[PDB]
């Protein structure tokens, strides 16, 4: 079934591989050459799931947690049970992912939009293969990354995180952070100012954007504009995920020790390092 | 003459009804502020 | 390569802009700031006006004294030093009272007074800003759904520093003022409570947090390539739908099978970041006051292993 | 003194009811907040001594 | 083709590790370095034709 | 000191009262607030002690 | 006549009623550290 | 010297008057705060040990 | 005139009342400097 | 020594004004710190042990 | 020039600026003595 | 020598002189904060041993 | 001429400048005789 | 050799010599600098022993 | 080989050669210098008998 | 040519700029000798 | 233009030569005062 506006847009072309083979939509999906690919690997990275469950012995969805090969493996293969699944899962999760991005440019040529769609995602793919894939092989063995569980991917992130100390200190991770808790924070004046304006009090008319101006230069003295905060949205949402990409690669390749350790560079400057008082005098 | 546009008599029934509004409350204070000192006094 | 409307390529300066009046009190509405050629790339290049007024003063008076009062104790824990207020300033701390102390107000200055004194003067800021939030909004006559965007995040921060430390019973559990203190506050916090992961609430509250940074890429990146179609300008987009918000809905409806409308999208965009605060102060409010190990609830509520 | 109404035609009246309203709400609270804080001053704490329901 | 603030970004990224290396050699800490490279390369960066 | 009047004439009345009422409650709170983080002054912590209360 | 829009007999007008109220804020205070001071000295 | 009052030719007396008084008021701020912590001169302290109003 | 507007009548009286708010807050903290030494020298 | 005076020609004094005048309290309060953590010239420290303040 | 006075304003306004310097040297000089006498640093 | 003045056809003084401004404070700056880096050349330590101040 | 300065114009502000760069060095230099009489660095 | 001007029709008189200017400042302060970090020309030491400033 | 100003603006070409160029002498003295065999400064102290 | 200017000003710009190097570099050399005097680096 | 990079090529040649010369009397200055072959 359609939009009732969606018609005049079916039209064919823009696909990327595959020609007319498979420019067909399923329902609302538009399939074409990478939806088949999507849904392959998509269906098979969710059976194995349930396959390692079942080799785990439990049916707890929450309990559920296929681990990568120990680190005695290396970056060789492992058997099924033991880590052979993880590495399958993990090849279906990426080509499952890339898919889904090459079929959104596909799906922006239809439709003749820009590419910062699937340029955006990208960045989400490349800090999956940095926990996944980049930083495993930097430190040389799969038992590195992290499990496929619900709750254990956390004592990942936990057991990861002490290993440094505490990980508030990786001066990277406070950056991405700062772009997250910022992002948050855009995303909810941005909501709300649209709807203050189209959603003004009962009897008024829909407010305008040069109203949207007013009252963000009347709250703060500055307004980044209707353009602006489209921009500011994407970048600060890039921004975050890069810098928690960074911050990783460094971890446990160039940093080793507590990460608290690192910011005695600082305290330490030969200028004021023996300057009575303070908290480190 | 004025910012708000009340009228100068307007002002003055208003203001003659909010000082009755604060006696009334403050004498209510004052009564409590006494029967705790009476109870526990903390000077 | 094209031109992805990252950065502006051509900047016009008009006149400066005053803005809507509507109910506005214009007297307390400043003149124009300074244009930015610099801010002008990426957004508008217009600073000011600002408008003031009564919560105004109040909100900026209390949160100077509240800094003023934060910067003091750093300079003096600094010894005076210039150099050591430099070498040390992400290592000052003004720390709450210690336990002993409960929640009374006898903590001497050096103990907790001045944590008291500056904690006050945040509480005023901060309640006023609010105020001025729905304020500016009524004297246009727009929806007050900022002030109660807002609201939302003033409920995580009033858990922390009030709520929560009344109800432990000692102004100890509060947040201390300092770069790293609230780091290692943060940090001890979820070990004395059993690792905070754990706490379905926190859990719940990164959920929102990444499908903020999620959702605002995925907005952000869908106006930007429909921008070529006037899309983001999102109002008249609403009130006489082009082809910019009918490209944008096929795309995300072809991508994964549902899609929003050009005023329905901000709604998810306000609920996404709005839940981030409302769960987080939750998941804070049960901390220590209903759980005092959320691993062990883990285990007991079947998402972690028995031992 | 006897002039102390002349504010009324410099200031709203809904504007100054509300914010004194606000005032006085939170500055009752605050003080009954540091009075139960006080050990001293804690009315139903003092009452489960001096009727013994501690305990 | 190469546009005049690529080319000057391009090289300012040259600068940046260049004035790097000669002041932390010359001040003893590789922070001034960061500081005088930053400072010189972002002037050079912030200026083209 | 005969012209200090034309204080009205250059501010806003509104402006003034709103501001200096903001300044006296602030000072004042944190004045109260100086002395009940002094043990010397704190009367709380003072009338405890003299009449044997729990302090 | 100047910034305000005040004219310089509303100007003496308001200045009158806030002296007024200055001097019994004052007054007020006054009694206040007085009694203050002879209940517990800080000199 | 004379001409100094040519100063309000060239600022507005409003934004003066009002950098002015918070400019005074956290400079006395400071000072009265610097002195509550030099022991020798905190006048809080001082009366407690001329009085004994501590042990 | 200048640059506010201000004519120099104006500003020329204005100044005055500035100075007299000067001298006066000024001579104020005399005496306050003065019966603080008196009490506690800070040299 | 007597043309430069025609640098008001070249900056607008209000700009100016308030440059030095932020300079020179930036400056002065940056040497009463210096001063006040040196040891042999804290004044508030030097007085304590003049006057045997320090017991 | 680019402040747009005309070389009789800035005549004008040059003889108060140094008058106001002038006192706070003055009072700078003084200030060093003083300080001085109570303490030398040379 | 006779045409260094034609520097002011290519740069115009407002620029010139608030750039010049900052380059000889921030280098009188260096020089001075080396000096009271260097045992032999810090004045108030040095003033300190003269006049037996410390200890 | 970039900035427009005339000639006689370029002239003239060149003259100021110069006067008080000499003022200035001038001063520098009784300064570094001074402290070169207290501390001599050579 | 004659036709070096020839550089000032093709870079900008300005750009070059703010080129120059900031690369004169850092060649001098990085030898300055590198003088200083040895101790065989580090003027002020070797001053101090000269001098005995130091014991 | 004249045709290579043609190829690319002289402007961009001298601004390459004239940092590259002063970068790779530097480089070559600092390294120099970071060697006991070659260090000038730190050889006139042992002829000179200086430190 | 890129700057538009005359081969008069090139040739001028540069007596001048020639000048400006000749003078400072003169001054170095001087600066070099007084030192070499005192501490020969060879 | 074309006449314009030859001018300039021969410029930028004649200076190109004029610093290589002073190498050329800085490496054999510096192999007199210390041999490092
Ligand atoms: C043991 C080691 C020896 C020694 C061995 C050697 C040897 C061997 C050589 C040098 C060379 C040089 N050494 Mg050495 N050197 C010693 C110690 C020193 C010391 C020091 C502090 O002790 C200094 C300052 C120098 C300095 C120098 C330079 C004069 C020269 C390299 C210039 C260059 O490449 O510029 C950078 C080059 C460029 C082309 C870029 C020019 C500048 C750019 C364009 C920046 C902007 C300029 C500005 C805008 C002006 C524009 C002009 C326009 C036309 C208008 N030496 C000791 C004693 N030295 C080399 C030499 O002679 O080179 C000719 C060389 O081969
Ligand atoms: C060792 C550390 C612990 C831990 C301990 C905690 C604790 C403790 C808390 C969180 C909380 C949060 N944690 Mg956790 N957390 C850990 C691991 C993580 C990881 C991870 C990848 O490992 C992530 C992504 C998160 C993510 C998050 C967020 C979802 C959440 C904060 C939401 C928010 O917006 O706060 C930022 C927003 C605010 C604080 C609101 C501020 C609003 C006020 C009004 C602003 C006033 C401004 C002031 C006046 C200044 C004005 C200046 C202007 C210029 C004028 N945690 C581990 C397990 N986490 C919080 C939470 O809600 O938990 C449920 C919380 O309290
Ligand atoms: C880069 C900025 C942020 C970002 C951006 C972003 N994400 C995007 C997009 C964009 C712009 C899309 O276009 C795309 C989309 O279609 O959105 C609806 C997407 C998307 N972001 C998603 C999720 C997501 N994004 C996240 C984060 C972020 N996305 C960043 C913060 C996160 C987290 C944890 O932070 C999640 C969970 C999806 C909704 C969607 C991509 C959907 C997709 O790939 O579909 C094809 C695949 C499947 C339907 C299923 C694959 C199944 C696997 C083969 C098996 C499972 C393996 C997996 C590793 C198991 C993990 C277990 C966990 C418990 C650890
Ligand atoms: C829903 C959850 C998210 C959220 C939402 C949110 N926050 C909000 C809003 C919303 C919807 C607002 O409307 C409000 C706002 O106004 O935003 C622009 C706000 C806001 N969120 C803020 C911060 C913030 N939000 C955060 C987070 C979040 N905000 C969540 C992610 C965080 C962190 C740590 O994650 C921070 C730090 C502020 C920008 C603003 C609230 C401002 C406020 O209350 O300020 C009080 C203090 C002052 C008014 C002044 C302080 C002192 C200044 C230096 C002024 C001094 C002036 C003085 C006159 C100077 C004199 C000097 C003399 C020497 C001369
Ligand atoms: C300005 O405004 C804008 C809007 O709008 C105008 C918007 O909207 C949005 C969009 C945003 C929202 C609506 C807000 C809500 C969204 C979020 C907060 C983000 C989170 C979103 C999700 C969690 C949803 C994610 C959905 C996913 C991942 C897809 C789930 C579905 C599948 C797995 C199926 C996908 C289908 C594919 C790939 C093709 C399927 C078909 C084939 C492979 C071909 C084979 C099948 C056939 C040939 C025939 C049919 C056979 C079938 C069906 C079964 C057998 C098939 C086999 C292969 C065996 C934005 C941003 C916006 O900016
Ligand atoms: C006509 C074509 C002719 C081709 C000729 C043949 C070419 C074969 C060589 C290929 C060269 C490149 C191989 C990679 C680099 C290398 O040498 O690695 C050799 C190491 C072995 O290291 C071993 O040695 C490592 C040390 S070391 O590197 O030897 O020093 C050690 O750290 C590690 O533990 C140990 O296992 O192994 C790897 O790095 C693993 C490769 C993994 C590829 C499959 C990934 C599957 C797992 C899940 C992740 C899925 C990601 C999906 C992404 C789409
Ligand atoms: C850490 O430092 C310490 C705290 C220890 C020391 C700090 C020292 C310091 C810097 C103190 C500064 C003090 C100053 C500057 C005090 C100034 C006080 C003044 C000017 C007070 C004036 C008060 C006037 C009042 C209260 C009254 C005015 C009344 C008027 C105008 C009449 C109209 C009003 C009404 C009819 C009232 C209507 C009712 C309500 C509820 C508004
Ligand atoms: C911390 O320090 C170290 C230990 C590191 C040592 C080194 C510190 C260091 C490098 C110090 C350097 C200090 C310098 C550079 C000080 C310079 C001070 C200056 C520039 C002071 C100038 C003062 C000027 C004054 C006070 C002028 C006042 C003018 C007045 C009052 C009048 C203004 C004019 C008018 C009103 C115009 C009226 C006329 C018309 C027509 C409108
Ligand atoms: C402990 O010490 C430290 C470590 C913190 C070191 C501190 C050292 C330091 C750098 C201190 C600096 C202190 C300074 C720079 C203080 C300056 C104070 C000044 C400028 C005070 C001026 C006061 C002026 C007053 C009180 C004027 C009041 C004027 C009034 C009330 C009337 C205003 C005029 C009118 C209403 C105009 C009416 C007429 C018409 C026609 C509208
Ligand atoms: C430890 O050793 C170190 C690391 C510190 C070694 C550092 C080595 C090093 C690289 C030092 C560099 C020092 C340099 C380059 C110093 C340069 C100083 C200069 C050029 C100073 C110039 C001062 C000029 C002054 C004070 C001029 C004042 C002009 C005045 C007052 C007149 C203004 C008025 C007019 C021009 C009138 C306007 C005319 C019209 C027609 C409107
Ligand atoms: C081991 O230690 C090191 C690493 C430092 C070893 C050495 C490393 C190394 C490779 C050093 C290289 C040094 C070099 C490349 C030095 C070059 C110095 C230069 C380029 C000096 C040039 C000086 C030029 C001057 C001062 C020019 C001044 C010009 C003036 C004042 C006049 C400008 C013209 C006008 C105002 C006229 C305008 C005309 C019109 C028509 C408007
Ligand atoms: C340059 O030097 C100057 C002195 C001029 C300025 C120096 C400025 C400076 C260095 C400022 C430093 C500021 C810093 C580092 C601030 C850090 C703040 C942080 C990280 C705060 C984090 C969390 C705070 C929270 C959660 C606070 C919550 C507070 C609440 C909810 C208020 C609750 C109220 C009370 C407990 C008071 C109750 C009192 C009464 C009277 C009822
Ligand atoms: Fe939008």
């Amino acid at each position: 079934a359609l939009l009732s506006f969606e018609r005049k847009y079916r039209v064919p072309g823009g696909t990327l591989v595959g020609g007319n083979l498979f420019d067909f939509w399923v329902g609302p999906f538009y399939v074409g050459f990478f939806g088949v690919a999507t849904f392959f690997f998509a269906a098979l990275g969710i059976i194995l799931i349930a396959w390692s469950a079942v080799l785990q012995g439990t049916w707890n969805p929450q309990l559920i947690s296929v681990y990568p090969p120990a680190l005695e493996y290396g970056l060789g293969g492992a058997p099924l049970a033991k880590g052979g699944l993880w590495q399958i899962i993990t090849i279906c999760a990426t080509g499952a992912f890339v898919s889904w991005a090459l079929r959104e440019v596909e799906i922006c040529r239809k439709l003749g939009i820009g590419y910062h769609i699937p340029f955006a995602f990208a960045f989400a793919i490349l800090a999956y293969l940095t926990l996944v894939l980049f930083r495993p092989v930097m430190m040389g063995a799969w038992g590195y990354a992290f499990p496929y569980g619900i709750w254990t991917h956390l004592d990942w992130v936990s057991n990861t995180g002490y290993t440094y100390g505490n990980f508030h200190y990786n001066p990277a991770h406070m950056i991405a952070i700062s772009f997250f808790f910022t992002n948050a924070l855009a995303l909810a004046l941005h909501g709300a100012l649209v709807l203050s304006a189209a959603n003004p009090e009962k009897g008024k008319e829909m407010r305008t954007p040069d109203h949207e101006d007013t009252f963000f230069r009347d709250l703060v003295g500055y307004s980044i504009g209707t353009l602006g905060i489209h921009r500011l949205g994407l970048l600060l949402s890039l921004s975050a995920v890069f810098f928690s990409a960074l911050c990783m690669i460094i971890t446990g390749t160039i940093w080793f020790d507590q990460w608290v350790d690192w910011w005695q560079w600082w305290v330490k400057l030969p200028w004021w390092a023996n300057i009575p008082g303070g908290i480190n005098g | 003459l004025g910012y708000t546009g009340l009228t100068d008599e307007q002002a003055q029934e208003l203001h003659s009804v909010y000082m009755s509004g604060l006696w009334l409350f403050s004498a209510v204070a004052i009564v409590a502020h006494l029967a705790v000192y009476i109870w526990r006094p903390w000077f | 390569a094209e031109y992805q409307n990252i950065f502006s390529q051509v900047q016009v300066r008009g006149p400066a802009d005053l803005g809507m009046t509507e109910d506005v009190n214009l007297a307390n509405r400043s003149g124009v700031g300074p244009f930015s050629t610099l801010l002008g790339w990426f957004g508008n290049a217009q600073l000011g006006p600002i408008y003031l007024g009564s919560l105004g003063v109040l909100s900026l008076f209390s949160g100077l004294m509240w800094f003023f009062t934060i910067g003091i104790w750093f300079w003096y824990q600094a010894g005076w030093n210039p150099a050591v207020f430099l070498r040390d300033l992400f290592f000052f701390s003004l720390e709450p009272p210690a336990p002993e102390y409960g929640l009374s107000f006898a903590a001497p200055l050096k103990e907790g007074g001045l944590w008291l004194i500056a904690s006050f003067f945040m509480f005023v800021a901060v309640w006023s800003w609010w105020g001025r939030t729905y304020l500016r909004a009524q004297a246009l006559g727009m929806g007050k759904h900022t002030a109660w965007a807002f609201l939302s995040a003033i409920w995580l921060w009033m858990v922390l520093g009030f709520i929560r430390p009344i109800l432990m019973g000692s102004w100890s559990e509060a947040v201390p003022y300092g770069i790293f203190s609230h780091l290692d506050w943060t940090n001890n916090f979820s070990l004395v409570h059993g690792n905070l992961f754990y706490n379905p609430f926190h859990g719940l509250s990164i959920a929102f947090l990444y499908g903020s940074a999620l959702l605002f890429a995925m907005h952000g990146a869908t106006i930007l390539a429909v921008s070529r179609f006037g899309g983001e300008r999102e109002l008249e987009q609403i009130a006489d739908r082009g082809t910019a918000a009918e490209r944008a809905a096929l795309f995300w409806r072809w991508t994964m099978g549902f899609n929003a409308t050009m005023e329905g999208i901000h709604r998810w965009a306000i609920w996404m970041a709005v839940l981030v605060t409302l769960t987080g102060g939750i998941g804070i409010l049960l901390s220590g006051t209903v759980v005092d190990n959320w691993y062990v609830w883990g285990q007991n509520h079947g998402m972690a292993p028995l031992n | 003194m006897s002039k102390f109404y002349k504010i009324w035609m410099i200031f709203d009246p809904r504007r100054v009811f509300v914010a004194q309203g606000v005032f006085l709400f939170l500055l009752a609270v605050m003080i009954h907040l540091i009075l139960l804080s006080t050990p001293s001053y804690n009315w139903l704490e003092i009452s489960a001594a001096k009727y013994n329901r501690v305990a | 083709e190469v546009s005049e603030f690529a080319f000057r970004l391009m090289m300012a990224a040259v600068i940046f590790v260049g004035v790097g290396i000669m002041f932390a050699f010359a001040g003893g800490h590789w922070f001034v370095g960061l500081v005088v490279g930053g400072l010189v390369a972002a002037f050079f960066a912030a200026t083209p034709n």
